[PDB]
RNA sequence: CGCAAGGCUGAAAAAUUGACGGAAGGGCACCACCAGGGGUGGAGCCUGCG
């Protein structure tokens, strides 16, 4: 029974954790990326 | 008797696979009991539910078969090991409990 | 009756969460492309 | 940003303090608030010992990063006024 | 990177031993023999399966 | 056991305070004279253990004869994987008995303004036999929907964002047999922490109160009930308001563990009236007597009457909600907060929630006119135990 | 005392049959990883579904 | 309440709420009535006259 | 000097002064808070002990000795209060060691690991590891010597290796408070160096534990051995010549 | 971001082709006959299953 209980536990918890910060990077570059694109158009325009 | 004979002779004699009645006969029977026959019938006819010897008993006491069912006491089993073991796994560092005297 | 309030009422009252208070074919080119 | 050079900032929330791989990017990145506008842009410090070192809200100086996550333009040089390469180095002790 | 690590970040781990009341048995097999053993062990396990295919 | 409370008035206040400010109590004498079933309530041991269960380092012991129990207060943890529940996401079963007759939303507001001083997340899910998500007879206790509506806008506020709030009902229920029953889950994820609250300032006069939007449930009887709850409302407030909205909910029976059973029908109505200002909303409910199948155009028309006592009545908060804002108020930091009650709104329970914080130990009140404006000096502790980043 | 005192076998780094008592592992509760997926138990539910 | 649609329902006379809907009867359901007295101890019995010739009881 | 988990330490924190015995930990890779032995020259570890609270983010300082006669540098450590709690979750190492006893092709027997198949029914289905980096499975516990247990390796382990067990045991702190009343007169507990110096007591050390050079032979292995029956059958084009 | 996402409601058919049989006649079967053989079941050891 513990066997059962801690593969689910950390199948589980493996699965959060790699959602959560597959968001957080996802997010992080896109507003990075984002900004540093206006301000390449906003330099290119000099 | 086979497995799918004896349960359709069984079914027969309970009148649930008979053949189409009339309204006559309607009529006749009722003019003229079944849960706990099918639900011995359910049970007879899945006999793996429980575990059970078949040479019989080894010496023969007259004095006035199942002998256990493995997937309700695992089913049990289960849930004590719930209700004890994944709950000292969920508060395996836990200090200070209420203390009732009542 | 007129109590039926909106989609957008609902999605902010009986919603899970709570409601805030800080809110108030023209030319032949085209044809043949 | 702005016409500057170096921005000062607060970290707001070391945001990847739970990675697992030490120096992966998503790690080593710190959400900061520059002041000059108080908008929100995300650093690197320049080595998980030194994540170490920073410390929330803190008067955090940033600068350019020129060269995991590509387009974090943003890099920590100095905490509370002293210079962070020389806090990683151990050199001076950060006044608090 | 390469320049942002101290020499005692890059100072090397001791390996450590077989412990003395069993140096008899032989040498204790760490990864790089480990490795040694199981290259020899697929190279003629290989040559013997093409050996019994022909 | 150092500080010594008697009576069980406030019950949950007190204990609340006290594990807030992390004073040990003694509360004796809680039902000396009703020899009948003295010593505690059933929801009262069941809001015990739903404490303890979300503390840590708690050790509370009840007496005997019951009519006094000591709570050493440990930490406002939440549901940690560690210790708590299995996962960080992982919700945190309670379960009550049967024989609760008081609401969910007693059981609730505690732990709601207990929430965003925790360590991690709150994931509190109320199931089993008695949980009873409507109004409540009793001593009025409110209904989930006027809970939610009524009272966590304030922490919208205070800044406690509504964004990450999440409170949700799975199954609904009233009373049922008796004051006794229910059959409703709900479950509570507060993912939202703060280190001080913000301390605020309702003082600009909340004068035309611009909206009425609300809620007539039924749990086990017809649409007709909560229509005809409607035309009652709209017949009464049509005089005075142009915008009222009532929503209509319907489910259909909750089953309850004895081999289940039918139980906890009701219906009943939630009235909230907005005003244009600012986060000032006057709330009001009433529900159906238990056993007495009384007239749903009686019951719309009842509501919209405490309705209207509370527009005439208050200043800028209810009376249901005047003890959460106030101890807010006194968890906020090291300043003064200026809050405008009405004249009539002062209650015996906001009274004593005045004299709590002084006896606990936090700063006093300083009264003066504008209704009335209150002001009180906060201590400013904040959560105890939050992971700095 | 007890810190000039020997370590217990469990604070200690490498514990054997010889350090420690006979059914000292039934008396502890630590944790440890697991390989391999156990069998799926037959219960009420898998026989019903 | 007996309905043309063969069945009858039992409804608790406090909010309304349907204790049981049940069908009975081949053809529509004509007439229903209960027993009064309950001194018997037998209160909530109730007699169903149906245009299939049955009475239930 | 360095500092030692369990040695009594002064810290300055707030406005009590007060001596106290830490655990030092590391914080492993994020996910398991592993009990250090000692603090990491210039690196930031998890130190964790019980006093009184504090609200986070306050800054502190540790002594060890308020001693004029100290040569040098009486300040010892620095660092901010992370957070609060009670009922820590410190975990070490606990490295169950047996030894090989029958070593089959996969499967082998272990010996010097436990005392009754009540232990290993308690540890069946565990995930065992050799030195040489070889996973194992201890698979059922055996019979006749009471205590030997069966493992199934991927390849064939030797009789030189090691099998160990990393298991993670829970550690709690001590409770100990000082306060370091110093206008009053106080008790002022000793360290460890001191405490040995004092009652005379040598520094324990192992001899298997300290660090020496191994000497490794250059590993020639035996040439290829073809069985009889395949050498006779293989055809004309592959059959070995050997004079 | 929008739709999905508003409760005459409150747990336990098709058929011109369909339903069930009966009597006769075949074929197969060490779960059948026939001839023999061998286990288990007696005492002790123990894995396993209940």
């Amino acid at each position: 029974f513990i066997r059962r209980e801690q593969l689910r536990i950390k199948k589980e918890k493996d699965e959060a954790y790699e959602k959560k910060f597959k968001r957080i990077i996802a997010e992080i570059q896109n507003e990075e990326g984002r900004a540093a694109n206006e301000y390449a158009r906003e330099k290119a325009a000099r | 008797g086979s497995q799918l004979k004896r349960l359709k002779a069984s079914l027969r004699e309970q009148g649930l696979i008979g053949p189409q009645k009339s309204k006559k006969q309607k009529r006749q029977n009722a003019n003229d009991q079944k849960a706990e026959a099918l639900k011995s019938i359910r049970e007879q006819f899945n006999p793996f539910q429980f575990k059970t010897n078949a040479r019989g008993p080894k010496f023969e006491v007259t004095t006035n078969v199942i002998k256990g069912r493995p997937e309700l006491s695992r089913a049990r089993s289960e849930e004590k090991r719930r209700q004890t073991i994944l709950v000292e796994m969920q508060r395996r560092n836990k200090v200070g409990g209420i203390i009732d005297r009542r | 009756a007129d109590g039926k309030m909106s989609k957008q009422e609902l999605k902010v009252y009986l919603s899970s969460r709570p409601p805030d208070p800080t809110r108030k074919p023209e030319d032949s080119a085209e044809l043949l492309a | 940003f702005g016409g500057s050079s170096h921005a000062k900032g607060i970290v707001l929330e070391k945001v990847g303090v739970e990675a697992k791989q030490p120096n992966s990017a998503i790690r080593k990145c710190v959400r900061v608030q520059l002041i000059k506008n108080g908008k929100k842009v995300t650093a690197f410090v320049p080595n998980d010992g030194c994540l170490n070192f920073v410390d929330e809200n803190d008067e955090v100086l940033l600068a350019g990063f020129g060269r995991d996550i590509p387009g974090v333009r943003f890099k920590v040089v100095k905490v509370s006024g002293v210079g962070l390469l020389a806090l990683w180095k151990e050199k001076k002790e950060k006044p608090r | 990177m390469s320049s942002l690590r101290h020499a005692i970040q890059r100072r090397a781990h001791k390996e450590r031993a077989q412990p003395l009341e069993r140096q008899r048995l032989g040498i204790l097999e760490k990864k790089k023999d480990y490795r040694l053993r199981a290259r020899d062990y697929k190279k003629k396990q290989a040559v013997l399966k093409s050996l019994r295919q022909k | 056991e150092f500080l010594r409370f008697t009576g069980h008035r406030a019950f949950t206040q007190r204990l609340v305070l006290a594990t807030l400010y992390g004073r040990p109590i003694h509360i004796s004498k809680i039902r000396s004279s009703s020899a009948t079933n003295p010593g505690l309530a059933p929801h009262e041991i069941s809001f015990l253990r739903l404490l303890e269960s979300v503390t840590n380092g708690s050790i509370i012991d009840v007496s005997y004869s019951g009519t006094t129990i000591t709570y050493q207060p440990g930490l406002i943890t939440g549901t940690v994987p560690g210790m708590n529940a299995s996962l960080s996401s992982d919700a945190i079963e309670h379960v009550i008995p049967a024989t609760n007759t008081r609401g969910i939303t007693y059981f609730l507001i505690p732990l709601a303004l207990l929430a965003p001083f925790s360590k991690a997340h709150l994931n509190v899910r109320f199931t089993g036999p008695g949980v009873i998500t409507s109004a409540t007879h009793g001593a009025r206790d409110l209904s989930i929907d006027t809970f939610r509506t009524a009272v966590l806008p304030l922490y919208g506020l205070f800044g406690i964002p509504p964004a990450r709030i999440e409170l949700r009902v799975l199954q609904r229920s009233c009373a049922g047999p008796g004051g006794k029953g229910g059959g409703g889950i709900v479950e509570m994820r507060f993912a939202s922490q703060v280190r001080l609250p913000k301390t605020l300032h309702l003082n600009r006069r909340p004068g035309k109160v611009r909206r009425i939007r609300g809620v007539a449930y039924c749990t086990g009887v017809a649409a007709s009930h909560n229509n005809r709850m409607i035309t009652a409302a709209r017949g009464v407030l049509n005089q005075l308001v142009s915008d009222v909205h009532i929503a209509a909910q319907y489910d259909p029976a909750p089953l309850v563990a004895e081999q289940k059973k039918k139980t906890g029908i009701g219906f009943g109505l939630s009235l909230v009236a907005e005003t244009s200002a600012e986060g000032v909303i006057y709330a009001a409910d009433e529900v159906a007597p238990p056993e007495g199948g009384v007239v749903p155009e009686d019951i719309g028309e009842k509501c919209a009457y405490q309705l209207l006592d509370v527009i005439a009545q208050g200043g800028c908060v209810m009376a249901a909600s005047a003890p959460t804002v106030l101890t807010l108020m006194a968890m906020g930091s090291e300043d003064v907060g200026r809050l405008r009650l009405g004249r009539r709104v002062v209650s015996p329970e906001l009274l004593e929630l005045a004299r709590d914080l002084k006896a606990f130990g936090a700063a006093s009140w300083g009264i003066r006119d504008a209704d009335l404006i209150v002001s009180v000096k906060g201590t400013g502790v904040g959560n105890v135990g939050r992971k700095v980043a | 005392a007890e810190l000039v005192a020997k370590r217990a076998w469990t604070l200690a780094g490498e514990a054997t049959a010889a350090d420690r008592p006979v059914n000292s592992l039934l008396g502890e509760d630590m944790e440890f990883d697991h390989v391999g997926k156990p069998v799926p138990v037959v219960t009420e539910e898998v026989s019903e579904s | 309440t007996s309905s043309a649609d063969k069945n009858i329902r039992i409804w608790g006379l406090d909010f309304g709420d349907c204790h049981k809907a049940l069908f009975g009867h081949q053809d529509s359901i004509l007439q229903v009535a209960f027993i009064p007295h309950n001194s018997d101890g037998n209160g909530h019995y109730f007699f169903s006259a149906s245009k299939d010739r049955t009475i239930k009881y | 000097k360095i500092l030692k988990t369990g040695d009594p330490l002064i810290f300055s924190l707030g406005w009590r002064r007060f001596q106290t015995l830490p655990i030092y930990s590391i914080w492993d890779n994020r996910t398991r808070n592993r009990m250090l032995k000692y603090t990491p020259e210039h690196m930031h570890c998890f130190g964790t002990f019980w006093g009184p609270l504090i609200a986070p983010n306050t800054s502190f300082c540790c002594f060890q000795s308020f001693s004029a006669s100290n040569p040098g540098f009486r300040i010892a450590a620095t660092g901010t209060v992370l957070s609060v709690d009670e009922s820590t979750e410190i975990v070490k190492k606990l490295k169950l060691v047996g030894t090989p006893w029958k070593i089959f092709k996969n499967t082998a027997f272990i010996k010097d690991m436990f005392n009754s198949s009540l232990e290993i029914a308690k540890f069946e289905g565990a995930a065992i590891r050799t030195v040489s980096g070889i996973r194992g499975q201890i698979k059922r516990a055996l019979s006749k010597p009471e205590g030997y247990f069966r493992a199934t390796f991927e390849d064939k382990i030797l009789l030189s290796d090691i099998v160990i067990l990393k298991a993670w045991y829970p550690v709690k702190p001590k409770q100990f408070y000082n306060p370091a009343t110093n206008l009053i007169g106080w008790q002022s507990m000793r360290l460890t160096g001191e405490i040995r110096r004092a009652e005379n007591i040598p520094t324990p050390q192992n001899p298997n534990s300290t660090y020496r050079k191994i000497e490794r032979p250059e590993r020639h292995f035996n040439p290829l051995r073809v069985p009889k029956n395949l050498a006779a059958e293989l055809p004309f084009k592959s059959q070995i010549v050997q004079t």
